[PDB]
């Protein structure tokens, strides 16, 4: 579970197994989060010289 | 001098559609209308002769063949007759050679009245066609000199190299003209037809980004991302106003499918 | 299935016979289309008309020159040799019982299944109404197909030349709901199939739109946030035309 | 009296010069498609 | 006939000037669209406005039934209309009609004979008339930039 | 507008023959400048009338 190998969750209080895997969505969050970085240091140059 | 020529909105595309056959196959063909006094030359519907070998020449033109489909046209409601021929002129300017001089020469015991219409479907491509007519002197507004051909205005002469030179020096068989074209109230949306048998369509081209509205996103914001290291590096904004149109036309139109 | 594609060409030859034939108290002008139809896209290049009286009550009464059949071949084929016999044309707004016995007369002519063209001369409707039925074993029926606007240098160059969106969409559903509501209108007045066994199929397949509603709004706030990362670059494009724009300003002081 | 008068039809001025700049620049987008394409 | 048609249409103008005969509005502009003649068509549509001479918004009728035609003729005399109408005295509501024809119809006559009708609704002050002028003389349309010449030598000549 | 004016007049320009290339070798007292065109040879021209 934890080696990322197959994604799992056990139970350990009635001894059983629920569901845990699930996919991904991109152009949502990873997509996005980059885009806020890069972003971030073009407009530190724009009042920077503007006065 | 200068004049008013009317041509019908259905003789221009049949004319364009002519001159298709080849580049270098000059092509030729008839036409029809009528006319008021000298001064005004309706075109409204136009004939398609068949090829020759010999290049649009004297002896290129079948009086037997056009004796037929003439009869035959009266049956589909022409009443007019021939007011002359267009000849594509593919390649260069406006203009009549030594062959098509001797060949509207030879028109004129017949029809004095006969226009020559030089088109070039090559130079058409920007929107505007390029064209251009010559017509015969039947004189009658003219004898031997007067001045016929009222309401000089619009362009000037302009066409190439020869018909140039000399306008009111030698007016027979050449000199310069304007083309005009006059639309009723129906042949409005005649050519309005090109934009619910296309709303199908749009929600068709939403079918296929239904399921690509994950994959078109994507495309779109790692391309800002590589657009935006571009411009702080550069210490451009064309590239990326560009990327920043296709993502609005793909959000506000898919918002419309609800 | 099959294509129709309809030149302008075409389209206006046959939307310009109707006052060139004199044709009034609701007549029909009957033509002839040209192309190739051995494609998946028929693509009709020319068209003709043809001679056509038919009495108001007397349905048993049709005029057709099939004179005018061999005359294009000695001339259409010295020009443009691909060009064949699809079908015909008309220039009614509504089909007739009588293009049923039209058929029989053209088939010899034709080494296909001939295309029935319907063109609608009083433009009363939205987008195209130029619609295309294609006659199969059934006894017959009549197959529709779409048809599209030729885009080629020997049409839009003329188009550009003479005359030079979901509003638009609203409009056109219109159409398809009152179309079918002054059917039921009219037939529940004339009596107290085909239509029957079709209408159900839109009923059963907008109360069920309802139940994705909690997946539908999944990727509409994408939308928004496709929108917001690219309201934060549209400023980019602004603020800094502002500083180009303020520098230019502090030269024209100095002058 | 006089000059007070003068001050409203110098707003109707104004208006007219207005109103046309603002349909003209919508109107200067159609020049540029029959122009960049034709060119 | 067109050739004896085009100098009858403007005979019946000129008597028209000042008030004239209501009557006359009708006949000229419904025989108008019957003729296929260019120069009587033309002429009519011409001595439209020569029948409304000062009227101001009284000859509202007949601008707005030459305005809503598709003809080019028709649509060209329209702006001679407010001309004459307005001619001395004019009002804000008719320098919005010469502008928006001129943004409208693709005829460069007709785009051509708004800027000229400027120059008649101006004759009250001569100072203004500059004013108006100066933008339309950098625009495009070369044939309207000719008939903006004229406004010069209209209410300031 | 501009723009309108600048495209509409661009005919002339694309129509117009455009200018040859060379290279300045030597001048004289007359105002007349050689010009060693690669391809050719070498001609003898005047200088423009802004420098």
């Amino acid at each position: 579970i934890l080696d990322k190998i197959f994604y799992g969750v056990l139970d350990q209080g009635n001894g059983w197994l629920y569901v845990y895997e699930t996919p991904n969505q991109d152009a949502t969050y990873d997509s996005a989060l980059e885009l806020v970085g890069q972003l971030n240091k073009v407009v530190d140059q724009l009042f920077e010289k503007a006065s | 001098t200068k004049e008013t020529v009317y041509i019908s909105s259905i003789a221009l595309l049949k004319m364009l559609k002519h001159g298709r056959a080849g580049v270098p196959m000059e092509v030729m063909g008839l036409m029809l209308g009528e006319f008021v006094d000298d001064y005004t030359v309706n075109v409204v519907d136009v004939f398609a002769m068949p090829q020759s070998g010999t290049g649009v020449s004297v002896e290129a033109v079948d009086d037997v063949f056009q004796a037929k489909m003439m009869d035959m046209l009266k049956q589909t409601g022409r009443d007019q007759m021939v007011v002359g021929w267009y000849h594509s002129h593919p390649g260069f300017g406006c203009w009549l050679s030594s062959v098509d001089v001797n060949t509207q020469k030879s028109f004129e015991q017949l029809n004095s009245r006969a226009v020559a219409v030089v088109v070039d479907p090559i130079q058409s491509v920007k929107g505007k066609v390029v064209i251009d007519a010559f017509r015969l002197i039947d004189t009658g507004a003219l004898i031997n000199n007067l001045e016929p051909r009222q309401t000089t205005s619009n362009t000037g002469l302009l066409n190439k190299a020869n018909i140039q030179a000399l306008i009111h020096g030698l007016n027979r068989h050449y000199y310069s003209l304007n083309i005009d074209y006059h639309k009723t109230a129906k042949e409005t949306k005649m050519l309005m037809n090109l934009h619910y048998e296309e709303k199908e369509e749009s929600n068709l081209a939403a079918t296929k980004s239904m399921v690509k509205i994950a994959e078109q996103y994507s495309k779109r914001i790692e391309e800002e991302k590589e657009l935006t290291e571009e411009e702080l590096k550069t210490r451009p904004k064309k590239h990326l106003s560009e990327t920043a149109d296709e993502t609005l036309e793909n959000n506000i139109v898919s918002v419309l499918t609800a | 299935h099959e294509k129709v594609t309809i030149a302008p060409l075409v389209l206006l030859s046959a939307l310009d016979h109707y006052e060139r034939t004199q044709t009034k108290e609701n007549k029909r002008c009957v033509g002839v289309i040209l192309g190739d139809a051995n494609s998946s896209t028929i693509r009709v290049t020319n068209s003709f008309a043809l001679p056509f009286e038919e009495d108001e009550k007397n349905s048993d009464v049709w005029f057709l020159d099939h004179n005018y059949i061999e005359n294009m071949n000695e001339m259409c084929k010295k020009i443009n040799a691909k060009e064949k016999l699809i079908g015909w044309y008309h220039s009614g707004p509504k089909l007739r019982a009588s293009d049923l016995k039209i058929n029989e007369l053209f088939k010899k002519y034709t080494q296909n299944n001939p295309l029935l063209l319907i063109v609608d001369v009083k433009q009363q409707g939205v987008g195209l109404p130029t619609d295309a039925y294609v006659a199969i074993e059934q006894e017959k029926t009549f197959l529709h197909l779409p048809c599209t606007i030729e885009a080629e240098e020997a049409e839009e160059i003329g188009v550009e030349h003479l005359l030079r969106i979901r509003l638009t969409n609203q409009l056109k559903s219109l159409k398809g709901l009152q179309s079918k509501l002054k059917d039921v209108v009219e037939y529940l007045d004339k009596v107290i199939h085909t239509i029957l066994g079709k209408l159900q199929d839109v009923f059963n397949l907008n109360n069920l739109q309802k139940a994705l509603t909690v997946k539908t709004n999944d990727e509409l706030m994408v939308i928004y946030i496709s929108n917001l990362v690219r309201s934060i670059i549209a400023f980019d494009d602004l603020i800094e035309n502002k500083i180009q724009n303020k520098k230019i300003q502090e030269q024209r002081v100095k002058d | 009296y006089f000059k007070l008068k003068k001050l409203e039809k110098e707003y109707e001025l104004l208006t007219l010069q207005e109103d046309y700049i603002k349909d003209e620049q919508r109107h200067l987008k159609r020049e540029l498609k029959r122009a960049q394409e034709e060119v | 006939s067109a050739t004896s048609g085009e100098a009858a249409a403007l005979g019946m103008g000129l008597c028209m000037l000042g008030t004239g005969k209501p009557e006359a509005i009708h006949d000229m502009f419904t025989y108008s669209q019957e003729t296929q003649h260019g120069n009587i068509t033309r002429g009519l549509a011409v001595g439209l406005a020569l029948i409304n001479y000062g009227r101001q918004e009284l000859a509202d009728d007949l601008i707005t039934k030459m305005l809503a035609s598709d003809e080019s003729l028709l649509r060209y005399g329209g702006a001679f209309t407010i001309a004459l109408a307005y001619a001395g005295t004019g009002n804000n509501s008719a320098v919005k009609r010469l502008l928006h024809v001129a943004v409208s119809d693709s005829n460069d006559d007709v785009r051509r004979a708004a800027v000229i009708a400027l120059g008649f609704v101006l004759l009250r002050d001569y100072t203004t008339v500059p004013r108006i002028v100066q933008l339309l003389s950098k625009s495009h349309n070369a044939h309207v930039r000719c008939g903006t010449a004229f406004a010069l030598g209209i209410a300031c000549a | 507008n501009d723009k309108v004016r600048f495209i509409k007049d661009e005919l002339r320009l694309l129509q117009e023959p455009g200018s040859y290339v060379g290279e300045v070798i030597k001048i004289v007292s007359d105002k007349k400048v050689l010009v060693k065109v690669q391809p050719e040879g070498k001609y003898i021209v005047d200088v423009a009338k802004d420098i």
